[PDB]
């Protein structure tokens, strides 16, 4: 192309070009351009032109095919050489290969996205009055566990037998005369009523008498 | 309908209560995806049918292109506006003052965010709009969702959008309305008050915004 | 009776024991605010070893280590369940529902130096206390009855009811819950 | 040369740079790429492809087209991305043109550096401020008079037949829900901020906050 410059292109694309090579990482800076230069500048030079479309095969997993006569790589390797100095370390498919491997660490989907904003799902209901907690347990699946648990009080381990008079027997005169009946009735009353919200919640429903045998505890 | 019984070490009788079937279903149906969904299909349903009662509302987008009328355009303004009123409350079923209203040609008029203006004097109460940005908002609607009577989802799309500016719009009219120019000038130099001044709005129905979230990355809220 | 005097005993004793080591929190309940951490597991486990000697005086120190997680999501939730517990690989970890016991503890109750004490906030006591000991039965259930019969009985507490350990005593008599009784009417 | 795959790529960067950008991910250095070349192939689009490669720190002598030279280039641009119900102004393309410079200028890597910003690149050399916004003021809506006002179709209709809409409705039930949200609110009303295409005043993240702390109240108060 007549506008780009094509000595000053070149010479740029080859400076980036180099950083595949172990020496060279193009000192861990680039400008985009720069590598959009390059596939331009071998497009505009058809003995690179050849090499660079086969090199399509660098980031397209279907690109045509490996096999060509010796002649034919020792026809892309001289270019190769052209293109750098070939002061030593002479072109070579290892260099090919590692060339590629070069590319792929390099194009992968680096990120230029702006902007878009996010929603979220807040309703656990499903359409199944019957649920079982049971089933409940088969969908939370111990899931949480993939969270991280939290330290104990770390404070060892203790029974405090705090024996007192001091406070205890103050304490004692308090003996507070009240129908310790009727708030166990209002403390079960409470329970069930949580129990009961948390099944409407999660619209499971359950047999009472499971709950009629869980109180049942005492006996002679 | 349900009662309880419980006993205790003594043999001294025991303690009774009643508790009442109904809320148990109603809080579960309160809480039915489902249910919820029908709440909000139900009021875009009913401002589409009362788009179909006001002359049989035509195509949506070109209509309001074109220039070549503005009375359609008005008579959406004011139908849309109405139907907020009465969704948030049908107790106060409209409002009396006749006026006119301005549509206006010129980016030189952009007001950043809002579309809409409410504006006063002499007893004339008055609103404006920039028909051009808006007719660009509705514009290019591809709607990817990739992840008979012609009722496409696609125009619907438009139908909807509309009403989030237009209850936008309400706020600051409803705001006037209660506290005047003062208030409602110091309010629309930033939305931020609305909930500080509205606590008291326990109104009996619920704003669209259901999916409780409309959030992007915390960057660049620098200090 | 001396039934009654024992009872309001234990009572006075579990208040010894919140009269805890630490004691820290301003609040009757951290649970209040969110921001806690430590103090949670400080009554849980304390109540934990309190709950186990009493049953058996025959324990020195309790077991020490332990992990836990806060619980505040219905997806956290299991109704029936506000409290879970159990010594995988012999260690013990540890769940709670913060916002579930909040929400009705808090709820709303019956009314028929000062140095003074006040029935109901003292009753929390005894009801959460409640939770604990239900959770205690399938803890020690599985402390020596497989995984298979443990999972089991989460569901069919049944399971363990009308099946004694040693006997339908087996100290339980020692244990205030037994003093109880209940049904849902018709 | 899929000069074809290249072009399909093309027209969503065009999309996803200039409107109503729905697609995720749509970046693609590969594909930009594949854009640029396919650019060069379109020998009468050459002059939008040398004005695009222009783009660098520089930019003196601007292509300065007639505008004969201009509306020729909106033709080729209409006729690429093949939905041309709109002729967009110049300058959001130079906007997009300003991005791509953000691009070349970017030594940027494996790190998600999303773009996370309204380009600042539209402005006159001017300055704008929010209470200015009461100096950009209405002072021409009191230079015009609103056009009209009549009575017809007047005053409060009400409902039709519940059971004829439930009819319309099944007709909405398939529909999927809240990607229409996604898609049209979200985008749309985010990208509003355009709207700063008036000599660019900031855009304050503070307001759109709001949403959050209105909204909850729903929930908060039941």
């Amino acid at each position: 192309e007549e506008l780009i410059n094509m000595r000053r292109y070149r010479n740029a694309a080859r400076k980036l070009i180099h950083h595949y090579s172990l020496n060279s990482t193009s000192s861990t800076e680039y400008k985009i351009s720069d590598v959009v230069m390059t596939m331009i500048f071998l497009l505009r030079s058809e003995k690179y032109h050849s090499l660079f479309k086969l090199l399509e095969t660098t980031f397209d997993d279907y690109t045509c095919r490996p096999q060509m006569t010796q002649v034919q790589t020792d026809t892309l390797l001289d270019a190769v050489r052209s293109l750098l100095e070939m002061p030593s370390t002479t072109i070579d498919l290892t260099t090919v290969d590692i060339m590629r491997s070069s590319f792929a660490r390099c194009f992968n989907s680096p990120i230029m996205r702006y902007a878009k904003i996010v929603l979220l799902q807040n309703v656990a209901l499903q359409r199944d009055k019957r649920t079982t907690l049971e089933e409940l347990l088969i969908e939370r699946g111990e899931k949480i566990q993939m969270l991280q648990p939290q330290q104990y009080i770390n404070s060892g381990t203790e029974i405090p037998f705090c024996d007192d008079a001091e406070f205890l027997n103050r304490l004692l005169k308090h003996i507070d005369p009240y129908p310790l009946s009727r708030m166990y009735y209002n403390a079960a009353n409470t329970m069930f009523y949580t129990t009961m919200e948390n099944y409407a919640v999660s619209n499971c429903k359950f047999n009472i008498e499971d709950y009629n045998n869980i109180f049942k505890v005492m006996e002679n | 309908k349900v009662r309880t019984v419980t006993e205790i070490v003594n043999s001294d009788e025991k303690i009774q209560k009643t508790y009442e079937l109904a809320e148990f279903d109603l809080k579960n149906l309160s809480s039915l995806e489902s249910y919820e969904t029908l709440k909000i299909k139900l009021a875009l349903s009913k401002y589409m049918a009362m788009l179909s009662t006001l002359e049989m509302t035509q195509p949506l987008l070109e209509i309001f292109r074109n220039k070549a009328d503005t009375r359609q355009i008005a008579a959406v303004v004011f139908s849309t506006l109405a139907f907020i009123h009465n969704r948030f409350h049908p107790l106060v079923t409209n409002f009396t003052n006749k006026m006119e209203f301005v549509v206006t040609e010129t980016n030189d008029t952009s007001i950043p965010g809002e579309p809409i203006l409410f504006t006063e004097n002499e007893g004339v109460l008055l609103c404006s709009v920039d028909r051009p940005s808006i007719v660009k908002m509705l514009s290019r609607e591809f709607d990817t969702e990739a992840l008979d009577f012609s009722i496409t989802e696609v125009e619907a799309t438009q139908y909807l959008t509309l009403l989030l500016t237009v209850e936008h719009a309400y706020l600051h009219y409803y705001i006037f309305k209660n506290y005047g120019v003062f208030e409602y000038c110091k309010s629309l130099t930033d939305h931020s008050l609305f909930t500080n001044k509205l606590r008291s709005t326990m109104s009996t129905k619920t704003s669209n915004l259901l999916l409780s979230k409309f959030k992007f990355t915390i960057e660049d809220f620098d200090k």
